[PDB]
RNA sequence: GCCGUCGCUGGCAGUCGGCAGAGCGAGAAAGAGAGUGGCGCGGACGCUACGCCGCGACGAGUAGGAGGGCCGCUGCGGUGAGCCUUGAAGCCUAGGGCGCGGGCCCGGGUGGAGCCGCCGCAGGUGCAGAUCUUGGUGGUAGUAGCAAAUAUUCAAACGAG
RNA sequence: UGGAAUGCGAGUGCCUAGUGGGCCACUUUUGGUAAGCAGAACUGGCGCUGCGGGAUGAACCGAACGCCGGGUUAAGGCGCC
């Protein structure tokens, strides 16, 4: 909508909003990164630092999928079963320990943040982190692999 | 047999002339409207004394009697008759004035009803 | 000139980009196009199936 | 083409537009800067002073006992003075009537 | 002439809500009734509130809210948010609580009510209790929003963990001279 | 005295009426509270709450910023049982007025076919300049000038000349 | 007994235009014979600012501005203009 814009209320007045000492000029500074070592220094170092140099080993043909590894929290864990597992495994009497298959709902490893309700679980996942496989063992529950 | 007003107030007005723009008398291309001369050396907008004068908002009417025709009457345009009763209980201190389109076969049916409803129209002799 | 605080972005508009534009107008114009191909060839292919 | 090299002729009314105003003074002053080995070691003190937990409500409501036996053991003118009184909305009340009976 | 300065005269507060629609400019309305004919500063609270806008009044997790209304002392009263009250999947149990907010997601909902809970509007807790007795006010952490990440100090300055804005975050994306000690400096 | 801005994060849903009882300006934290025993059928205004009302203080301004425009231009969706050959747009006006202003409304004339108010939507949207662009017209001015190369005169004819 | 006086509501956070040629004055002050010169310090101005006075006037004296009526002043004045 220019009608709500600013160059509505800038008819009228000589500088449209700019100056009139410093003009506005078309590239007072170079179009674009221009100056980032000279000129913009205090501004490339002040608000973009790191901006200049080489850092680290190349990798030519890098294919974004041999390093795919999505994660799930364990504080989230009980969230890719039903409502009526996690229940019934309460209301469960003769010990019976549902399967949390992870790499089904979309996730290969395991990180272990949050907290667990005390009720056994057969975690079927990918990798699986030492913390995430310990607080299973605490609460009485097997970190299955699966290739 | 003049429709007098509710209340016929004392009007004052700090200001009767227009006010002009600046350099409007040495050139036909600056019309009378008015505009804030915005340059630098400017000696309008500066308030030097003697020059022309700047609309502030001290000039203000009194809200009392602020758009209050001389007859102690605000005013409404009507288009047709039908815009009338939405007047009628607003008698004695609003008018109409019939829009300057609406053709003398229409306005003499206006002025029939206004008439009857004692609202009083500004320009009731107005096309014959 | 940058201003105080934001992104060092990169435009890729340094060649004469505004000569090679392509602008979807005719999308629903060929979206009527295929699917009016795609019943002359379902009604080709009589009670063969439609999805090939 | 020479110009003014140098000045600082507005700047002290700049710096006093939005004022010079002294940091801000906060209690718990941060422990950055104090030598490692003390702060090393008043962090072992933390890190330990629950260790002395149960003992120390053994004092705390040992002396909150014995609050009891330390504190339930020890357990212008008379004209303008006259006025000041009748005069007040609450004490004054039977001054007052004792004046609006009086006309009686 | 007098020698003050107007530079602060305008003070800046939101006299009304920036929004138009009519199930809040009621709400202001009843509020503004009860927080000036009432001498509760709860009303005055819960209207300044109300105009506050979509970043001031944020979200409350249901976890949050959990943990909030579990400090003791504080049973048996309801819960006043002015944002919204959104789920958190992370928690299992969920007591019974009186609650009044804005909104309460189609998910929050469904938890709160099959463990009991009552879930008021501000119109039900006006005619409840006026005066706002046996309320808790509560409201979302506000320095949750990523914006706060990248206001402080700027980066490449002494101890300044301020987030920087990069299109993309990798090895070569501001890695190189204002953080290696190696190459340049670093702060 | 009036206009406006700011502040009081001020006041007003209490218009609580023969199902009535008309109050919350007053120096002093809190109820014109309940129960428990010793005729005449009457009463202005208000309240588009984005509204209305009351108090004080304040009011310069380039560059720049922000807000409010029931200021204006052109088209679009709605809406005015809108206006119009009993005269639309446009233009002219020693006529009447409104608004601090941007601007606007009436009257008279001219004209001959379309045009506007409101709620939203959109933008190639407001000119005094840019040695601006195109077109038109002035003072200069009945002025400069109609001066290189010797030279014209008389009578007659045609012809309004 | 909120531990001197006087005054006044403060604190904090984003986003941000214009600017980055200045000049004058009292006092101090460096170069220069000096300059309506070149160069610094402090405060106030002009620039961005009208108004009364100084006949006139960027900067001096008074005094800072919504539109008006009455009254009184500042600095300057009161033969005539
Ligand atoms: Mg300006
Ligand atoms: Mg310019
Ligand atoms: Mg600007
Ligand atoms: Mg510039
Ligand atoms: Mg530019
Ligand atoms: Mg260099
Ligand atoms: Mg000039
Ligand atoms: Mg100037
Ligand atoms: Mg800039
Ligand atoms: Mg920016
Ligand atoms: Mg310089
Ligand atoms: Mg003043
Ligand atoms: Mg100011
Ligand atoms: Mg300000
Ligand atoms: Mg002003
Ligand atoms: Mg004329
Ligand atoms: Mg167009
Ligand atoms: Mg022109
Ligand atoms: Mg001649
Ligand atoms: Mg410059
Ligand atoms: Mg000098
Ligand atoms: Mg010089
Ligand atoms: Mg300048
Ligand atoms: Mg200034
Ligand atoms: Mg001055
Ligand atoms: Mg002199
Ligand atoms: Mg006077
Ligand atoms: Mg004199």
């Amino acid at each position: 909508p220019s009608r709500l814009r600013k160059t509505r209320k800038l008819r009228g007045h000589v500088s449209h909003g700019h100056g009139r000492i410093g003009k506005h000029r078309k590239h007072p500074g170079g179009r674009g990164n221009a100056g980032g070592m000279h000129h913009h220094r205090i501004n490339f170092d002040k608000y973009h630092p790191g901006y200049f140099g080489k850092v680290g080993m190349r990798h030519y043909h890098l294919k974004r999928n041999q390093s795919f590894c999505p994660t799930v929290n364990l504080d989230k864990l009980w969230t890719l079963v039903s409502e009526q597992t996690r229940v019934n495994a309460a209301k469960n009497k003769t010990g019976a320990a549902p399967i949390i298959d992870v790499v089904r709902s979309g996730y290969y490893k395991v990180l272990g943040k949050g907290k667990l309700p005390k009720q056994p679980v057969i975690v079927k996942a990918k990798f699986f982190s030492r913390r995430a496989e310990e607080k299973i063992k605490g609460v009485g529950g097997a970190c299955v692999l699966v290739a | 047999a003049a429709l007098r007003p509710l209340v016929k107030p004392k009007i004052v007005k700090k200001r009767t002339k227009k006010f002009i723009r600046h350099q409007s008398d040495r050139y036909v291309k600056i019309k009378r409207n008015w505009r804030k001369p915005r340059g630098i050396d400017n000696r309008v907008r500066r308030r030097f004394k003697g020059q022309i004068l700047m609309p502030n908002i001290g000039y203000g009417s009194n809200k009392k009697t602020k758009h209050m025709l001389p007859s102690g009457f605000r005013k409404f345009l009507v288009h047709n008759v039908k815009e009338l009763e939405v007047l009628l209980m607003c008698n004695k201190s609003y008018c109409a004035e019939i829009a300057h389109n609406v053709s003398s076969k229409n306005r003499k049916a206006i002025v029939e009803r206004a008439a009857q409803l004692a609202i009083r129209v500004t320009n009731p002799n107005a096309r014959l | 000139a940058p201003s105080r605080n934001g992104m060092i972005l990169k435009p890729h508009f340094h060649k004469d980009w505004q000569r090679r534009v392509a602008t979807w107008f005719n999308q629903p114009a060929r979206k009527i196009r295929r699917r009016k191909a795609r019943q002359a060839r379902a009604r080709r292919i009589a009670p063969r199936p439609a999805a090939g | 083409a020479k110009s003014k090299n140098h000045t600082t002729h507005n700047q002290s009314r700049k710096w006093h537009r939005n004022g010079i105003k002294k940091p801000r003074s906060q209690r718990y002053e941060s422990l950055k800067g104090v030598d490692p080995k003390f702060l090393r070691n008043m962090r072992f003190a933390k890190k330990h002073n629950k260790k002395g937990l149960k003992k120390m409500q053994a004092n705390n409501a040992k002396a909150m006992a014995a609050r009891a036996e330390a504190i339930k053991a020890l357990v212008v003118s008379r004209k303008l003075h006259r006025l000041a009184y009748i005069a007040h909305p609450k004490l004054g009340r039977r001054a007052r009537a004792r004046i609006a009976r009086g006309l009686r | 002439g007098v020698d003050i300065r107007h530079n602060k005269d305008r003070k800046v507060r939101r006299k009304e809500p920036k929004s138009q629609d009519i199930y809040l400019r009621l709400l202001v309305k009843l509020y503004r009734f009860l927080a000036r004919r009432t001498n509760s500063t709860f009303n005055q609270v819960v209207l300044k509130r109300l105009f506050m806008s979509r970043t001031n009044r944020p979200p409350l997790s249901l976890s949050r809210m959990i943990r909030k209304m579990k400090l003791p002392g504080r049973e048996n009263k309801t819960a006043v948010v002015v944002g919204t009250v959104t789920d958190d999947v992370r928690v299992q149990e969920v007591p019974k609580l009186k609650v009044c907010a804005l909104r309460v997601t189609s998910r929050a909902r469904s938890r709160i009510l099959k463990a009991g809970g009552k879930i008021l509007t501000f119109d039900q807790l006006a005619l409840d209790s006026p005066k706002g007795r046996g309320t808790v006010l509560l409201s979302g952490p506000r320095k949750g929003r990523e914006v706060y990440r990248h206001f402080g100090k700027a980066p490449g300055t002494p101890h300044s963990h301020t987030k920087p804005y990069v299109r993309s975050k990798g090895r070569k994306f501001e890695r190189a001279r204002g953080r290696r000690a190696s190459r340049g400096y670093k702060n």
